């Protein structure tokens, strides 16, 4: 398909096409992965929280290596 | 040693077993601390592990793998 667009200035039409891409991109993300998640860095906290619990069950150097992976996620929120 | 044994018969297993067990309890209870001391409680667990991590290093073994 193809989309025709109109607008007064070049910027008015420029941001229209820039927004359509992000809309198509976020919609493309749902087609491949039909799911949603919360923002605000909440995925990084649940990831960092449960990975620290997952590292307690691991053995060897993977414990500190996975704990360091968990603490690194906390930089986002 | 004998003074504390008589004053209190209760004893714990050395060799770093107590420090590792305490670090696990502190780590679990740290999640139940909704305040800035949560980062400090986690640091107390990692600091407790230096005593057993030091015995492994002084024995000529990998400290972290043995920890």
């Amino acid at each position: 398909v193809t989309i025709v667009v109109r607008g007064s200035n070049k910027l008015v039409i420029e941001e229209a096409e820039r927004s359509i891409h992000d809309a198509l991109c976020v919609i493309r993300c749902l087609v491949k992965k039909r799911a949603l998640i919360a923002g605000g860095g909440a995925p990084e906290i649940e990831l960092a929280l449960r990975l620290t619990e997952y590292s307690r069950t691991l053995s060897g150097m993977e414990s500190y290596c996975v704990r360091a992976f968990a603490d690194a996620m906390e930089v986002i929120p | 040693v004998i003074r504390n044994l008589i004053r209190d018969n209760r004893v714990v297993y050395g060799g770093g077993a107590a420090e590792i067990s305490c670090a696990l309890a502190v780590s679990q209870e740290a999640d139940k601390c909704p305040t800035l001391e949560q980062y400090a409680m986690r640091a107390f667990a990692d600091a407790l592990e230096v005593i057993p991590m030091a015995l492994s290093e002084n024995s000529g073994m990998n400290p972290i793998q043995t920890m």
